């Protein structure tokens, strides 16, 4: 290796994340006024628990699927077998998602962009899972306070998912080479530009536990509800989460 | 399995 051919790495996953991103930085900072009225709130808060459920799992199967485009852009993960590439997607994918939406968090009055305006956790009550939703929020509200750039959200998203530890890996070394390099080129980028202080502050177990909250969660949900599961949750979703 | 169609298409 050398500088160029690292730099030029950084290059390549920052343009993969700006193609595969949904909504740009620049839409949801033009929309941080547009907050949810009080009666808003309370019609969102009204809605029945299922009707909540699939909303919301269908917003985020959507966000998913952008994160499965980026997976394919991302030099070296279409190169893996089919194997592994599901593996990372079914452990990743989630966890990345959670990354990315601090950029549609505003940590000044703490809403998030949902469904054309902002609006606070509150919002989300009628899904039953406060405590789930509550660390979410602030798992975002860690996140902003870092203020991250487009760019290290791409190069830490991406290493989020290409994570040489995932169970279920038939070719951990050609995984553990990709890591290495993405990590590299990282550390790289934030070496040049004076930014390495964040990497004390990233978060831990952490990823992971908001997945395993959301997993046991979901199986409540699906032992309550199971007909609404299998008639109106998204496909790619019972896929990744059931 | 949609995934597999995501991935390959
Ligand atoms: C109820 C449950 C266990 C699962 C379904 C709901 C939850 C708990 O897992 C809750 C957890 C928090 C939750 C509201 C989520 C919804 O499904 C999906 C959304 C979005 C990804 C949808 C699309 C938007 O573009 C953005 C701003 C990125 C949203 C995020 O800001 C908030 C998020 C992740």
């Amino acid at each position: 290796a050398s500088l160029t051919e690292i730099e030029h790495l950084v290059q390549s996953v920052c343009k993969s994340y700006r193609e595969t991103c949904q909504l740009r930085l620049e839409d949801l900072l033009r929309q941080r006024s547009n907050i949810f009225s009080r009666e808003e709130v309370t019609g969102y808060q009204r809605k029945s628990m299922w009707e909540m459920w699939e909303r919301c799992a269908h917003h985020l199967t959507e966000a998913i699927q952008y994160v499965v485009e980026f997976a394919k852009r991302l030099s070296g993960f279409m190169e893996l077998c089919q194997n592994d590439q599901i593996v990372l997607l079914k452990a990743g994918a989630m966890e990345v998602v959670l990354v990315r939406m601090c950029r549609a968090y505003n940590a000044d009055n703490r809403t998030v962009f949902f469904e054309g305006k902002y609006g606070g956790m509150e919002l989300f009550r009628a899904l039953g899972c406060s405590e789930l939703i509550s660390s979410i929020f602030d798992f975002s509200h860690s996140l902003s306070a870092l203020h991250f750039s487009e760019d290290e959200i791409a190069l830490y998203t991406a290493l989020v998912l290409i994570n040489a530890h995932r169970p279920g890996l038939q070719e951990k070394r050609k995984v553990e080479q990709l890591q290495y390099n993405l990590e590299l080129a990282f550390h790289h980028h934030l070496c040049k530009t004076h930014r390495q202080s964040i990497l004390a502050k990233l978060p831990p177990g952490k990823l992971r536990s908001l997945c395993s909250q959301h997993v046991e969660r979901l199986q409540i949900f699906q032992h309550l509800h199971p007909i609404v599961v299998q008639a109106a949750f998204p496909p790619l979703y019972k896929e990744l989460f059931s | 399995k949609i995934l597999h169609r995501l991935l390959q298409d």
